[PDB]
């Protein structure tokens, strides 16, 4: 019990505070299990819109949306599923998503033909660097940490040079340039 | 402003 719960709490919080970017629909799937866990099977009597504080069931970037109807619907989808069997599922849904176990940063990429930068999620692990869609969350690109030649940072930018001719560099708008530079560095020197 | 990985793919090894 105690071990299963450490992981559940870990996965949960990393989602509620937005450390693990997930797409709406899933946040509500999670919330669904979160209700099964904290309340027990659904009760179409008590469990109706307004019966929940959505600030402690979802990523700040969805509390607004008001998908309280989505959560109870997913809640309902758990029948009489145990508090434990739900914790499990939630932890398997948390791992099945690529964004799982990555350390993102919000970056602003300049896309050709449009002066208007398009917010993006930058992901980094001890093995790769991925490009993740701000809203949808679906990765768009992926690079091996071992193909990183050098990086650079400034109080308002970050750039990664793989040494890939055609593509060139990957520069972005960021205030976290010195932290994203620190991470990678730590990782790289662990991986020869 | 560069910080290289001194990665064997590039650095002369």
């Amino acid at each position: 019990p105690v071990q299963l719960n450490l992981l559940y709490v870990q996965a949960r919080d990393d989602i509620l505070n937005g450390s693990h970017p997930v797409s709406f629909d899933k946040a509500c799937e999670f919330a669904g299990y979160q209700c099964q866990i904290q309340f027990g099977p659904h009760n179409e009597q008590k469990h109706k819109p307004g019966f929940l504080e959505l600030k402690d069931f979802l990523p700040k970037e969805y509390i607004k949306q008001k998908g309280e109807r989505k959560i109870f619907m997913a809640h309902k989808n758990c029948g009489n599923m145990s508090e434990i069997e739900a914790k499990v599922r939630y932890v398997k849904l948390a791992r099945s998503l690529k964004t799982y176990g990555v350390s993102f940063f919000l970056v602003k990429e300049k896309m050709k033909g449009k002066n208007k930068l398009v917010p993006r999620l930058l992901g980094i692990t001890k093995e790769c660097v991925m490009r993740v869609d701000e809203k949808t969350k679906e990765v768009i690109q992926e690079w091996s940490l071992t193909n990183i030649k050098r990086w650079a940072a400034s109080p308002k930018s970050f750039t990664l040079d793989f040494g890939d001719y055609q593509d060139g560099y990957y520069s972005v708008q960021t205030t976290e340039g010195e932290q994203i530079a620190q991470l990678i560095a730590g990782y790289i020197d662990i991986i020869l | 402003m560069w910080d290289t990985a001194n990665n064997p793919l590039y650095k002369e090894a």
